């Protein structure tokens, strides 16, 4: 997960 | 700090079942609802499960749900299957663009199966002769539990060197496969009787021979 | 799904500047600038050390750096150190609900010289045709560092399913030995034309072909 940086 | 808590080992019978345990913090698995779980098989690529507490992502077969209970998050692994058997971590956003990770968790089956090797013996390559060199190899494959033992032999009384012999993989069907080698000389293998490999798995030895007889 | 490419391996000596790569297929490319970089020592949990394609979070070495052009991204380890010796991923955030890693990529600090690998390929023994059994090995013997990328070909066609590839053993000397396999019908055998064992090892690419033969 580049999950949003969110 | 401590980076996400996990159980270091987990595990479950086929078809009964095991629920992971992400322990954090009010900064990250509480706080924000980000945790997502990372399936990693043996030293290989970690793909995600679930990524948003719980949250179904490309073909996650099977109960793999995610609930988080507060501070803590959780996945679980409803009706045991075998291929499961692998390294879970978890993850939680902190802030300021961050993840933190969970200490992982081995996850292992039980009540797979005993399964002895397919031993397949092999005479050097025409090709690898024409070269001139000459190697054998045995294919030890599809057995369960990966511990195994592999001689060599000239006639009988052994060859117990030059061997190179591989620590057991786990193959795409959970069962093991290890690889045996004798490096020869073609002299060598035209000077001998019969080689064999001997291969010992559960108390019990299968032992296939080659002797230099190849429509090569 | 193996959708971003990463070499088997990237090695240097203390005070060298590694470069690995995450060449990603048909898809997003820019598309998704999305690309993460982790990093991960032996039985530890991943750490990121890139997000956003060139980014760096917080506690992260300045000399690890980070590019993406075209289909293809780029992590960099200048004047590199003992301790960043690991295993490094790509990660993408493609088809949404879809996220995707490189095959990883080791990084070594070469301890000894390095060492291009030895293939061998072997075909289905007539005793084992005999058995109506095919069976095709790939012996990959006396290379460093231990990391080696396997392909499979039928003709120049890539090899759907049949394959397994052992984990890289250290041998008595040292070096690395690993091994494949393919699992044939005497008929899916004897219908092609060639068969390929192809092995990768960072900047250096082998290729073995066998062909049937129909023997006895």
């Amino acid at each position: 997960q580049x999950h949003x940086x969110x | 700090p401590s980076a996400l808590t996990q159980p270091p080992s987990a595990s479950g019978s086929l078809g009964q079942s095991v629920t992971i345990s992400c322990t954090g913090t009010s900064s990250d698995v509480g706080g924000y609802n980000y945790v997502s779980w990372y399936q990693q098989h043996a030293g290989k690529a970690p793909k995600v499960i679930i990524y948003e507490v719980n949250k179904r992502p490309s073909g996650v077969p099977d109960r793999f749900s995610g609930s988080k209970s507060g501070n803590t998050a959780s996945l679980t692994v409803s009706g045991l299957q075998a291929e499961d058997e692998a390294d879970y971590y978890c993850s939680s956003y902190e802030g300021s663009d961050n993840f933190v990770f969970g200490t992982g968790t081995k996850v292992t089956v039980l009540g797979q199966p005993k399964a002895n090797p397919t031993v397949t013996l092999f005479p050097p390559s025409s090709e690898e002769l024409q070269a001139n060199k000459a190697t054998l190899v045995c294919l030890i494959s599809d057995f369960y539990p990966g511990a195994v033992t592999v001689a060599w032999k000239a006639d009988g009384s052994p060859v117990k060197a030059g061997v190179e012999t591989t620590k057991p993989s786990k193959q795409s069907n959970n069962k093991y496969a290890a690889s045996s080698y004798l490096s020869l000389t073609p002299e060598q293998w035209k000077s001998h009787r019969s080689y064999s490999c001997q291969v010992t798995h559960e108390g019990s030895t299968v032992e296939k021979t080659v002797a230099p007889t190849e429509c090569s």
